[PDB]
């Protein structure tokens, strides 16, 4: 690796720069040298790696679903034909965001996930795992179409399992799995009813904790919340 | 599309 | 080159297709194929590759400052040391936009500026010839700094003297190119006088000029003649 | 900064 040569803690210093820069390819690119170190990551480092690889699928996913509309609109009757390109070219964009979402898989398997112990750690790969799972599914088409979906649900299941065994029903992580869970049940699982009802107790549970918490953490809590009735909205 | 984080 | 295998047309429609996805470096690698097929741009195409390589430097220009500027911080008294990793950082992005006005100015030189007759082109690609060593210019410290400089100011000169002789003062290309120049007088040579003194005379004259133009025209003229009078309300 | 097209 490219970055094998270059310090942990200089990588993890040139993420945040990168951060700062709003260079989320190079940032992706450190933080995945600094994962290739061996060592477990902080809270903080989790958050920066998380922060790099979800703007960099986050804007090929946009690209995909710009170039799917086109192609889908140059499929329909009455629709000049216009050659290979477009299909050639959302491909290239496909592909590289499939490449993208196995870069962060394999860091999650290779080791990351195995070596997380406290709740906080494993539900968040846990939770990354199923949401990179998600993002293959959405563009997924083939044979395997239904084990994507199914190996993103199981990822989610196991982070929600944890996470309500093991966190209070106001912690952001908690709250953050639950929204991407309840997104994937609507957009990806056919399951509108599970998204909305595991987005309501959610939001209530969470609601219903409140009361526990610093004026800081309280803030962290109610931004998610909004997320959660956000959505809500968006649904019914 | 719907919010995640 | 790994476009040579792909249609001329082919290059322009996925060029195209990146410019809706917002995938401008994808934009800029079309392109730049499309240049290397040795035919001669139309008016469309040399606005597909000037958009394409525009957004690109535009990134890393704004990246460059923000990291120029925390490395400035970092050399201020009292500022603690903390290592090589900001000057590496922003050495990385430097020579990577360095990499990338090398290659545009290596596709005007190799062979768009010469087989190009017309003023519509000739003074198109000159523009661009002054654009990239002004980015060039933005970041030299070095023994050079004075010839890239004056690399900048050659081609825009030889752009302004066509300009002036062979277009009227509305064109959209002559108020790019003087504004451009005007802004390369300011940031770049030290002659704030002669960059208000152009962008002024450039804006009077076209003003005078503009009951000549259809609606159509007077729209695009008038955007430009703005941007002018924008940058004068800036410097005075 | 200023404006450029
Ligand atoms: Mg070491
Ligand atoms: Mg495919
Ligand atoms: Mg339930
Ligand atoms: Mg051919
Ligand atoms: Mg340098
Ligand atoms: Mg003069």
């Amino acid at each position: 690796g490219a970055m094998g040569s270059m310090e942990r803690a200089s990588l993890i210093q040139k993420a945040k720069l990168a951060e700062q820069a709003e260079r989320y390819e190079d940032m992706a690119a450190f933080m995945k040298g600094a994962v290739e170190k061996g060592e477990e990551l902080s809270c903080e480092e989790r958050n920066l790696l998380s922060v790099a690889y979800k703007n960099v699928v986050g804007g090929q996913r946009a690209a995909w679903r710009v170039l799917s509309s086109i192609e889908q609109k140059s499929n329909e009757e009455g629709s000049e034909e216009k050659g290979p390109e477009v299909r050639e070219y959302r491909e290239k964009v496909e592909t590289e965001l499939q490449g993208v979402c196995d870069t962060v898989l394999g860091l999650l398997d290779s080791h990351l996930i195995k070596e997380a112990g406290d709740a906080e750690s494993r539900v968040f790969y846990l939770k990354m795992k199923g949401d990179y799972y998600r993002y293959l599914a959405e563009v997924a088409t083939g044979d395997d179409k239904k084990r994507i979906i199914d190996s993103a649900r199981s990822a989610y299941q196991e982070a929600m399992d944890i996470s309500k065994k093991e966190m209070p029903p106001t912690n952001p992580i908690r709250l953050g799995l639950a929204l991407n869970f309840s997104v994937f049940h609507y957009e990806i699982a056919n399951s509108p009813e599970e998204a909305i009802s595991l987005a309501k107790t959610t939001f209530d549970e969470a609601m219903a904790d409140l009361h526990t918490l610093s004026e800081d953490s309280y803030k962290d809590s109610t931004l998610i919340m909004q997320l959660l009735r956000d959505n809500l909205t968006l649904w019914t | 599309f719907p919010a995640t984080v």
